[PDB]
């Protein structure tokens, strides 16, 4: 199924550009995962941070990054093509306040991110970005939000999503959750997320092996819960 | 093979082959280390002086990319020399546009993306050599980065870059470079550098180190010839 | 296709066909009875890795004590055919040294061996 | 044609731009929209069945306004649709500001496609791989076109593209009675999706927009509701 | 391979295969000698005649007043980096009114040759250059083989059949910097003379020397000018 | 891996004794104080003695509600080890059969059975509990 893909301007026979299509496999060869879990008024990212090394300064080996004062991105997949697309974001919003006077909503900076994948698509000139990015913000009028914008510019309001290599369990487990609707909680959110990841992988998740950030509608701020909090909140989900 | 060519094409796999072929032709060029003190950050680099007519100290490896910043490129020279160019252009762009020195995590953060920048278009290839900076400031502490061709870049508390990688953090993660001042630890770099450049191979060889923190004041120059001297002869000692 | 559900003979035979890329698979090869039970095996299990060199160590005489925990984070995404290497090639690491595997220092190596060296 | 087809500037042997034709499948195998002009207005329908309940199926909403008498549904690679909105309502506002008269739906189109057409004449640019059926009530008379990624323009009554269009289109020419009312056409526009839709038509799985004499609208969840609760 | 056409792609092993030809292109051409003493760089260029009535090819040109070039590969290259060198260090010498010293220069000529060798559009510049001048940190002897890397060479000795010229000069480095004017060039010359087949010797019109020293500036000799250090030269054993 | 042989040695007796007077509280909390301590240290042994020990503390205290209570809460402890989570087990199954009032009874081997539920660690002790839910 290789198809003419060898250029990404080049429709495949049956209307698939394969060479878009190759991003995707792309984004899981990060060998990691992160799950966002939308709940009654927060929004929590757990990600995978599997540091190789005792070498490696920890501080810095975060997939976690601040967009906005009140945007947060996960990214799941490369961490160079990840990095740029960050970078690329925090113009994005920075210029829509700077050009309409408020803070961008969640909704379009992943459209903005989106849209500027998707030329990288039609104009074969630079190699698509191999990397998802999830943004959760507290939207005012709309509630916490979550969107994931792939390589080929597809972005969708997510109850819940997942990207990375274990995405298709990750989902269906997050599948399995929303549905016997419940009173998600900031508690029930942030407890959620970690069981998913956890459930995927089979993992214990020891304090230091994720890094959950979170977001809620009463401090519409972006925080990453520090090692000791996950501690405490693991905890409680054992209990 | 088909996908191997052009570094704007994803093969079915899902990965940009071109960039792991650069990372896999820094795996050919000399060992470079590096190990951050508790006040600074010490980068030692293995030399092979190719043949005896090149003068001492010539195609040096050790490159000062700012006042404060350091880098210690491992790989393809040539390459390397065009990496430390442009991001000493983007320092000087820094502290001319806001007016101090450039914090040693956005150097490596712009100078990551303009590496990440090559590796995305078929009419450049990425970048063959990864470098090591490092730099100490008393608002900053002491910052270690190593940015592999593929424009990923996070720091290190020691890491090694070249055909002795692995060789090199295994003898490097045996040391609390957390505690001992960089004073001792030049004598530790070079100490641990002798202990790859297996000499059966590769022939003769030239070390060259520079440091950064208090000793050095908040610069990176060359450690003083005085205090390698006993470096060299510290590590010679220890043959047994 | 045809020689699976075929007229000819149904027959009792039974096909293991086993892929490393699933999406690529047709989706007429994944039917009831012309290859079912997607079965996902992926690099061997945290705890495999114990009970892989544990199935694939103890042959091998070892006297002394296993730190086989430091072995399975040395060991991260080991293929597990590495796995079969890596007490194999602690053998040849041992038919070096002495006669008897008495030391995990072996296996540190063995698994750098089957890792540096096995890339 | 064997070795033309993948460029887009170079004449098969049979004069066949094949490339055109391979974005034409993608757009053949998108998500269904179907379009009535009744003589009351235009009715456009789409499905939006996400692949998961953990979307927000209120997030993305395929039919879209333009103008406030112009809108669009699309069946084809959806991000390709949005950059088409976009140089949709830039030219629709386009003309506003130099013509002050909101425009009518023919220029839009033909000035829609012209924008397709330009990414379709040179290599290094994908054809927009997404049909455009475009709504409007202009000059008291409904209107119903559909742009192509080839940069045809076309003038349908009533029409369905993606997955199962061949079917739809009978079903139309069927029960398509040139002299309908909106409130008839919804009707018709909402079964002529049902014969392809693989499930029950939640109201969360349906978005459909009329184009009528006051201007174009993104039916709310509930509307619809009532509507598919009648047909069913 | 099929890796081999374009500077713009990796080899599998990590090799960029058009630098390694253009690296091939120096060799091409009559070997140049140079070798610096600790008062003089002098560069000897055994020039080479198209025809038996053809003026011998010119070798050594002249990029300063304080830095002269030996050129081992193309014409047309050797001509394009010779060019940006002397505007280079006109506009040294016009914006900071001071000599450009070598090691600056040697470095703007790597970063200028490292462009091709990495974006599509030209090809590597085939001119291996031993850049001599004298700066105010004394003589210098560069060299710049076409892969865009220098190597700061107490002498080096590129060009055809290069190879004999350096092993004697490895082997006479050591007394390299306690050197006469004189002495080092009947050195160099030595040099040369050690690259030419059996059945040649250096002759009047073959080798060309430049000499830049602590008074002097690089002064191209050739033809008879040679002479004079061609002239107590020691014959060849035979 | 932090091991704590000799505290288990240790802390055990002096929790028996003030554990048989009925103030318990003390006893039990402090004990649990430690497992935290002993289960992030990888010390299955004691955790499986410290395990054991507050199972048995109970058990001859006559304590039912803080027993139905504490299996279920230090089963289901975050990480708790394998063997030593199996090492209770066995040693409550062995106080099964030791059980005779029924409803006690009938608590207990709920009890057991569900921290047991799904536990390839203790499938075979589940078994027999359900046997003996079965035959009770």
């Amino acid at each position: 199924s290789a198809g003419f893909d060898r250029h990404i301007t080049i429709f495949s026979p049956e209307g698939r550009l394969y060479q878009v299509e190759y991003a995707f496999k792309a984004i899981n060869q990060g060998g990691l995962t992160s799950v966002a879990v939308r709940g009654k008024d927060c929004a929590v990212i757990v990600t995978q941070k599997k540091v190789p090394d005792k070498l490696l300064d920890s501080s810095t080996v975060t997939h976690l990054f601040k967009i906005t004062e009140n945007i947060g991105c996960v990214m799941t997949g490369m961490t160079a093509d990840s990095r740029s697309q960050v970078q690329r974001a925090r113009y994005e919003a920075a210029n829509w306040k700077y050009k309409y006077g408020y803070e961008i909503p969640v909704d379009m900076l992943c459209k903005r991110i989106a849209d500027i994948s998707q030329v990288y698509t039609q104009n074969a000139e630079m190699r698509p970005l191999g990397c998802c990015m999830i943004l959760i913000g507290i939207d005012e009028e709309q509630g916490p939000q979550v969107y994931k914008c792939d390589p080929a510019g597809y972005y969708c309001g997510f109850k819940a999503t997942a990207a990375g290599v274990k995405q298709t369990e990750s989902t269906s487990f997050l599948e399995k959750k929303v549905k016997k609707k419940f009173d998600w909680t900031f508690e029930q959110t942030v407890e959620t997320a970690i069981t998913c990841l956890s459930t995927v992988l089979s993992i214990d998740f020891k304090p230091s092996e994720i890094e959950v950030g979170v977001v809620t509608v009463e401090n519409p701020k972006f925080r990453i819960l520090t090692e000791a909090e996950i501690d405490a909140h693991l905890v409680a989900l054992a209990e | 093979t088909g996908y191997d060519l052009s570094a704007s094409t994803f093969s079915p796999d899902g990965r940009v082959f071109q960039v792991e072929y650069a990372m896999k032709a820094v795996e050919n060029s000399s060992t470079a280390i590096g190990i951050r003190c508790k006040d600074g950050v010490v980068f030692g680099v293995e030399k092979l002086v190719l043949s005896k007519l090149y003068e001492e100290g010539s195609n040096k490896r050790l490159f000062n990319v700012d006042r404060h910043v350091g880098m210690a490129v491992a790989g393809l020279l040539a390459d390397a020399r065009s990496l430390a160019d442009i991001a000493r252009e983007e320092a000087s762009n820094f502290r001319s546009n806001f007016g101090y020195n450039i914090p040693l995590k956005h150097l490596a953060d712009r100078v990551a993306m303009y590496v990440h920048a090559y590796t995305l278009y078929s009419a450049v290839r990425p970048f063959g050599c990864s470098f090591m900076l490092g730099s100490y400031s008393v608002n900053d502490g002491a910052q270690l980065y190593m940015i592999d061709p593929s424009g990923v870049s996070y720091g290190y508390w020691g890491c090694a870059i070249g055909k002795a990688r692995q060789a090199a953090k295994t003898e490097i993660e045996k040391l609390q470079m957390k505690e001992m001042t960089c004073r001792d630890i030049v004598k530790e770099v070079a100490k641990i550098i002798y202990i790859v450049h297996d000499e059966v191979k590769d022939k003769a060889f030239e070390l060259e180190l520079s440091w950064v923190g208090e000793l050095t004041n908040g610069r990176h120059e060359i450690v003083p010839k005085d205090i390698r001297e006993e470096a060299e002869k510290y590590a010679k000692e220890s043959l047994k | 296709l045809n020689q699976m559900d075929g007229f000819d003979t149904l027959h009792r035979v039974k096909m293991i066909m086993a892929t490393n890329r699933p999406d690529t698979l047709d989706p007429a090869l994944l039917r009831p009875g012309r290859l079912d039970r997607k079965i996902h095996i992926d690099l061997p299990n945290e705890q495999a890795r114990l009970d892989i060199l544990k199935i694939h160590a103890g042959p091998i005489t070892k006297h002394g004590e296993i730190d086989y925990e430091a072995i399975v984070k040395l060991s991260d995404g080991f293929n597990g055919a590495d796995l079969r290497n890596v007490c194999t090639e602690a053998g040849m690491f041992a038919i070096r040294a002495d006669h008897d595997f008495v030391v995990q220092e072996d296996f540190m190596k063995a698994v750098r061996k089957v890792a540096d060296s096995k890339k | 044609e064997r070795g033309y087809s993948f460029s887009l500037t170079t004449f098969s042997p049979s004069g066949k731009l094949v490339q055109i034709e391979y974005a034409l499948a993608a757009v053949a195998g998108g998500a269904p929209s179907v379009g009535i002009k009744a003589a009351n207005g235009v009715v456009l329908a789409t499905e939006k069945k996400q692949k998961s309940i953990l979307y927000d199926e209120r997030s993305v909403h395929k039919v879209e306004p333009i103008t406030k008498h112009i809108g669009l549904v699309y069946s084809g690679m959806g991000p390709d649709y949005r950059v088409l909105v976009h140089r949709a309502r830039k030219l629709a506002q386009q003309y506003y500001l130099v013509y002050q008269e909101p425009i009518p739906t023919a220029q839009l189109v033909q000035r829609v496609a012209s924008v397709m057409q330009e990414y379709t004449q040179s290599g290094g640019v994908r054809p927009f791989g997404v049909s455009l059926l475009i709504c409007g009530w202009n000059e008291g008379r409904p209107y119903l076109f559909q742009s192509d990624p080839s940069g045809a323009y076309f003038a349908w009554k009533a029409t369905a593209m993606g997955k199962n269009y061949v079917n739809g289109k009978t079903f139309l020419e069927k029960r398509y009675n040139e002299d309908l009312e909106l409130e008839d056409a919804i009707h018709t526009a909402i079964l002529t999706l049902k014969e392809s839709f693989e499930g029950q038509m939640t109201e969360d799985n349906i978005e459909v927009g009329i184009c009528n004499e006051a201007g174009f609208r993104r039916l709310t969840p509930t509307e619809v509701k009532d509507y598919l609760a009648a047909i069913a | 391979n099929q890796y081999d056409n374009d500077v713009t792609v990796w080899s599998p092993q990590g090799r960029i295969h058009q630098i390694e030809y253009a690296m091939e292109a120096v060799k091409q051409g009559s070997a140049t000698v140079g070798l610096k003493s600790k008062t003089h760089a002098v560069l000897v260029a055994l020039k080479r005649a198209q025809s038996e009535l053809a003026a011998h090819q010119k070798k050594i040109l002249h990029v300063d007043n304080h830095i002269g070039i030996s050129i081992a590969g193309l014409t047309a290259d050797a001509r394009l980096l010779c060019n940006f060198m002397r505007q280079e260090c006109l506009d040294s010498r016009f914006v900071f009114d001071r000599p450009l010293p070598v090691s600056r220069l040697v470095s703007l000529i790597g970063s200028k040759t490292q462009i091709p060798t990495q974006r599509y559009g030209r090809r590597p510049y085939g001119v291996g250059l031993l850049i001599a001048g004298y700066d105010d940190m004394g003589p210098h002897i560069f060299q710049t083989c076409p892969s865009a890397n220098y190597f700061d060479c107490r002498a080096m000795s590129i060009g055809a059949r290069s190879q004999s010229a350096r092993t004697y000069l490895e082997r006479h480095m050591s007394e390299f910097m306690e050197c006469n004017l004189n002495e080092l060039v009947k050195h160099g010359l030595r040099a040369l003379r050690e690259t030419l087949p059996a059945e040649q010797d250096l002759t009047t019109k073959n080798v060309s020397i430049g000499i830049v020293g602590k008074d002097l500036e690089f002064t191209i000799y050739d033809d008879d000018d040679v002479s004079p250090f061609l002239e107590g030269l020691e014959e060849r054993p035979q | 891996e932090v091991d704590y042989s000799a505290t288990v040695d240790q802390r055990l007796p002096e929790c028996a004794k003030l554990a048989k007077e009925g103030r318990l509280q003390e006893v039990i909390e402090t004990l649990l104080s430690l497992e935290k301590q002993t289960r992030t240290a990888s010390d299955m042994v004691s955790t499986s003695r410290i395990l054991v020990a507050v199972v048995k503390m109970c058990y001859e205290a006559k304590e039912w509600d803080l027993l139905n209570e504490n299996i279920m809460l230090l089963s289901k402890r975050r990480s708790q080890l394998k063997q030593a989570v199996a090492k209770m087990v066995q040693q409550c199954c062995t106080y099964v059969e030791e059980i005779t009032d029924l409803p006690i009874k009938l608590r207990l081997i709920d009890t057991l059975r569900m921290v047991t539920e799904g536990k390839i660690y203790v499938e075979i002790e589940r078994a027999r509990l359900t046997k003996t839910l079965a035959t009770i």
